[PDB]
């Protein structure tokens, strides 16, 4: 007698929406958005450093808090909040490009760049940069006169990179709480340093004076960066105020030194080595299935797409046509 | 106690395939799923998400900072971004709404075809009702429609017998 | 003095309806619109450019001023804002003419919908032209007409007076 | 005998585009581009301030043309194209990005900042910002030395923002024409102004000289501010060259003093209070059916989308088959 | 030695048009291209990659510098010059994906207008065999299949020895 | 007996994809994506300029190299690499906005400032400007004291723009190698430049010193620029330090002097006369039938719309279904 053609449906389905129409009902659906993240950095399978109070440009110079990172390797380095890059107040010329260097090198290797000293005070040191006793940059010279008031010589130094790698190579600028206290350490006179590169030639003179007093010093030291070119001179010359670089850094994915390029993410969660994850946001990870997601439009590394819907779903299944009587 | 096809409805009582038969003769009811047309569309559909993925993921790193401040750049970073960020929310919305338009359309295309090959397989032994069925005439037992199901029903054995019961 | 339906022909006549049935007996001649498929259409179609503006509209403020310059940081903004306009330009270009595809389409499906109703619904009493119109093989008076139109013939009342017209 | 499906027609419908095809014709259609702008702000329903020749950031320190905006209350803020945000030549540090809080701000609020002096000219004045007579900005104090090539005293300011709403403070330094009239007016010596607050601290001295003769003066003076917290205080020390706050600005979005979030639109047009409007650009108004608009790329509010293309036909009936023979 | 039609197959014996009939009769067998379908269907897909042109193309300048570099305001621009063309690479792939489905869908849809020509020329003349082919029921000769070709079978002339070879 | 309906199909087809799926198999294809450019500057019907050597700034000022430049016309404008704008040592003052103008000009017009001069040395000379011998920029002259350690006079010049057209003026501020060479040349003094038109202000004092030696010397000359709109007097007020203009420059897209509107590329390549273009980046031409680029994403002029992918295949013919036995 008779045969009919037919489709599924169930009782109740899901909406969906369609270029035409909105809110169709169809019989299988799926979330698109990911809304939800997983509230630690999950490092498994990756080498992880969590600097923790030490900023990233710490670990060139080398405060206290930055002792255990001087040399590390890593592929993926973590910046905490409170963080800070130094201990003498001061800070770093070009700054947030010396850091987006440091946060893709995979890690920073660091060898002494030679340079030794005659009739100077080298062991300069601050209550600012304590660890058992007041200290200083652990990469770092200050440079002082050997007795007060006495003038301080005029010096050169050549440091030339060897290695097929371009160098880091940092130095800084001590500017005294006034004029009577840089007489005291560089002597009476023109203060002038110098350093010269074949692609950089740069000044800087030190500008004494009255400033608030931060960490217990109202002095400052400001540093300043270049990159030396393999087989390349840098030239310094001064004659007071000078911070001088003791080692210089090379970066690791330039060279079993070598741990190729790194991902450098800024987070407030505890680290995870136990998930796995390549999406990463201050909030922890994502890692998610989902082609979208809706958690924070400043995620970094391999990322779904970031949207501002909270929802988008997908039909994985046909329009649901409910049965008649 | 009556059947109907697509036409008018879907069936909630097909719960082990998407597409079916439901028969009807002297040794009474039946309902059975198609594997093949079932499978076919399935096929089309998981694969979506995976495609979605594809064509919108990407590899980035940071541009500004969120604990140092990078002002007159920063505004202009964070109006480039929301701006981008319309433009992938626009993308996202319309390619998930084209998607949903594929299944749905897919999904109906396979039921098309599917009565379409039926229709054509019956020749002239069978008549169009109108709700997705085809009103047979000639006598078709359990075995005959298994017979239309697999694709295996020879029209002309039967032929004679339901032009006897079109005409008259 | 002969009448054809859609598949060569639009009707300028019809101006009441957006779809519709013309036809042909011993009464004469009569065109009548069809409310039900003609509303189902002009449904699918209100609503557009209102869902053209929930997709595309948005809320922003200056960045750039014009009666006091901001000029590094202006050429960049001038050319990031002209590139954001392309692509939205290239966008709404797009949406327009995905919509009126749909448009046009939508209006096709709603004429053959009808004409599959119909020739499902005449059975065998009736032969497709090829011009969109069916020719009826028995007498079809005006309230016979309506009754195709209405979707209440019952085609087996003149079932054999149509294949007795049919066949001989 | 006989039925015809069919659908209507007309005989000329209007041309439309489609993904496929360019120049179908349609029964009917509808622009989606508007063209068409409203050459007024439309503030119907909102509270709008025109600052006329007033500068917005004029409303803060108060030349005579902002005498009736000191304390305002807006929706909606329209800065006009001749308007001067002061009176007395110099110019606002960073501004900006204090013109576009302003902007947003719902209109501001004045307080009394406490000040008082001794000893001191506090009624400085100048023939750059007349009232009656020559004056000054209404919401600062210009402080000289009470006689002739008197040196000015070195003074102590503090004030504490007591409110839950960070406080706008301004304060300016004054740049005589020359070494000598500095001298006339602040006596001999070294000026210095040091601005103090917990996450500002600078400082500023004066730097005199001949300038061009503007609004008829070459000295000039210069103005800067900061965003002060609750509980918060500044601290002004100073020995001259000092253009003090008498008042601090509180912003009326951050409270019945209360009124939240403006638009800050720029226009060249009459305002219409009889027209109502959400997106405003600086021929007016548009106010629009439409999805989007050819008029100005850069409108603001609630607005359209700009586009290129001064039309985007859309169908709103399906395609036009003309009857044959 | 048997022929079939598109349902099935494609013709790799096909080398003069994009659509034809294939025949059978006493004669023997033939092969015809069919202009008009064929021209109708090039005529919608040249066109196609000048019209990829016309929705895609541009003018502009440099705004960054190769030979002397302008580096805060240069990191911006190389990362807005990347998220742009990101979109645009979203978009060309989408385009030319989207354009590939349109022709795709209307070879089909020339195919199946042309099949639907003839289905309903031969009226009861023929029936459909399910491969795309109608088995006809009179005696076609080679002057009678291009009446078919050419659109101007008399469906008329032939019915009723049709009907006696399809129903007995 | 029988009719059947079919449609084409080739043995081997071309895989494109689909919205729905991937790799389906057409009849047959084109690519929508260029990869090849044309290795040449193809300037077939158009008036191109190849600067070589000459900076494009040179074509201002006039150093040696730029000899052949200083008036010139152009639709096309090619910069090279290894190209200088200076001769004597030192650099513009907006710089990149100044080439921007120059590139888009369709060429430069020079005419005569009219300045003329009394008791000075204006034939100042540098080993860093050869021609025949030792020489200075075509178009500037140098102010010296005319007898060594003698005062340079205070001296005033104006010029008024008379053009319908803006006038490019360009002066530069000579930087001694020294505080004793600044005397030899202008003598002991304040050394001021004050240079004043009605919508620019600016002053200039020297800054001498022992700065690197850059093409044999050490001083610096450092030029600026200002635009003069029709009608309008710039004033020149200096009394030393000051390299003066001798040429005014006015663009040719603002006058048969005229020739509208240039684009400038910059290119390592050959000019090739012969074939036609429209499209350009550093290796040359693109000149394709394609909608899209996979080349550079740096191309400037008329041009096809760069994309990340090599390859996005369109299909020209209908699904390649193989015949069955
Ligand atoms: C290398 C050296 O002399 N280091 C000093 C250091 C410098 O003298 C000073 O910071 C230059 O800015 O100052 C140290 O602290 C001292 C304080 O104890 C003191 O009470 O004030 C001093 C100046 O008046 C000086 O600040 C330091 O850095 O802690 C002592 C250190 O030996
Ligand atoms: C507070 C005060 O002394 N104000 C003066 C003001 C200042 O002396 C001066 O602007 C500092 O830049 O100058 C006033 O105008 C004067 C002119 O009338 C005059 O012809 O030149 C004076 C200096 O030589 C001074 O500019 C002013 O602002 O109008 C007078 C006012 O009392
Ligand atoms: C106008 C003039 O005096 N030009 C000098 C020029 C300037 O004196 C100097 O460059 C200012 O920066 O210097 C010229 O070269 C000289 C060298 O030959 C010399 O060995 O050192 C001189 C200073 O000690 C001076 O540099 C030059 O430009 O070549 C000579 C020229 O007449
Ligand atoms: C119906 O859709 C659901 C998705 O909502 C599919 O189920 C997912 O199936 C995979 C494995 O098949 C699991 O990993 C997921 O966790 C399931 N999702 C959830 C959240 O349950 C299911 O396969 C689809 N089935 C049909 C027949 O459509
Ligand atoms: C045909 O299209 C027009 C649009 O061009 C529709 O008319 C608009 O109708 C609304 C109310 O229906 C009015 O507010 C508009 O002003 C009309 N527009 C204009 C400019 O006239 C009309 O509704 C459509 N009718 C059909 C049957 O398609
Ligand atoms: C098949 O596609 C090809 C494109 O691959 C078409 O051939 C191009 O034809 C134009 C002129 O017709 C020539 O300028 C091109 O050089 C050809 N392209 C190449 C690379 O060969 C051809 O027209 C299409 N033919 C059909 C019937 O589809
Ligand atoms: C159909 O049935 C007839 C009955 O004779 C038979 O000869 C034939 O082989 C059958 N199969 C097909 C596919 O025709
Ligand atoms: C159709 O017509 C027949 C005539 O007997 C009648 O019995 C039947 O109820 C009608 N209605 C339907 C829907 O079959
Ligand atoms: C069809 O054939 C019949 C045979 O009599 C003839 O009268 C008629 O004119 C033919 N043409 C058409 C189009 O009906």
């Amino acid at each position: 007698d008779k045969i009919c053609l037919g489709h599924h449906a169930v009782a109740n389905g899901t909406k969906v929406n369609t270029l035409t129409e909105r809110g169709v009902e169809v019989v299988n659906a799926t979330e698109t958005v990911e809304i939800t993240g997983i509230d630690k950095v999950c490092t498994k399978g990756k080498k992880a450093v969590d600097l923790g109070s030490c900023g990233i440009l710490g670990t060139i110079i080398g405060p206290p808090q930055c002792d255990l990172h001087l040399e590390f390797k890593a592929d993926l380095i973590i910046e905490r909040r409170n963080s800070s890059d130094i201990c003498y107040p001061g800070r770093f010329t070009n700054e947030e490009a010396l850091r987006q260097i440091i946060r893709e090198s995979g890690g920073i290797d660091k060898e002494s760049m030679g340079f030794r000293y005659s009739g100077i005070r080298t062991d300069g040191a601050t209550s600012a940069c304590k660890r058992t006793v007041s200290s200083f940059y652990s990469e770092m010279k200050w440079l002082s006169s050997s007795m007060n008031n006495q003038v301080f010589p005029q010096l050169n130094q050549t440091y030339r990179n060897t290695r097929k790698e371009p160098a880091l190579i940092v130095w800084g600028v001590h500017h005294s709480s006034s004029l009577d206290e840089q007489n005291k350490l560089y002597g009476t006179g023109n203060k002038l340093i110098t350093v010269g590169s074949s692609k950089y030639q740069q000044s800087f003179s030190p500008s004494p004076g009255a400033r608030p007093k931060v960490n217990g010093q109202a002095g400052r030291i400001d540093f300043h960066w270049m990159l030396l070119d393999p087989g390349d001179t840098v030239t310094f010359t001064f004659n007071g105020a000078f911070i001088a670089p003791d080692r210089a850094t090379f970066l690791r994915s330039n060279a079993i030194e070598y741990n190729g390029k790194s991902l450098g993410i800024q987070s407030d969660a505890q680290i995870d080595e136990s998930c796995e994850g390549e999406c990463f946001y201050s909030g922890g990870t994502i890692n998610s299935p989902l082609p979208f997601q809706n958690i924070d439009s400043r995620a970094v590394g391999k990322c779904p797409r970031y949207v501002k819907q909270s929802s988008l779903p997908l039909a994985l299944g046909m329009k649901n046509v409910p049965e008649k009587i | 106690g009556a059947i109907a096809g697509f036409i008018e409805n879907g069936w909630e009582g097909l719960i082990d395939g998407w597409y079916g038969f439901r028969h009807q003769n002297a040794q009474g009811q039946g309902t059975a799923a198609d594997y093949k047309s079932t499978q076919a569309a399935i096929d089309q559909i998981t694969g979506k998400l995976n495609r979605l993925i594809e064509k919108t993921n990407k590899q980035f790193e940071l541009i500004d900072n969120e604990f140092t401040e990078v002002q007159q750049i920063g505004n202009v970073i964070n109006w480039t971004r929301d701006s981008l960020t319309e433009i992938w929310s626009y993308n996202a919305e319309l390619l998930v709404a084209m998607e949903n338009q594929h299944t749905i359309d897919l999904a109906d295309s396979e039921m098309n075809k599917l009565y379409e090959r039926v229709r054509r397989q019956l020749r002239e032994n069978a008549e169009e009702d109108g709700t997705g069925c085809f009103e047979i005439f000639h006598r078709c037992d359990d075995q005959c429609m298994e017979s239309i199901r697999n694709n295996t029903y020879n029209h002309t054995e039967y032929r004679q017998e339901a032009l006897q019961n079109r005409i008259m």
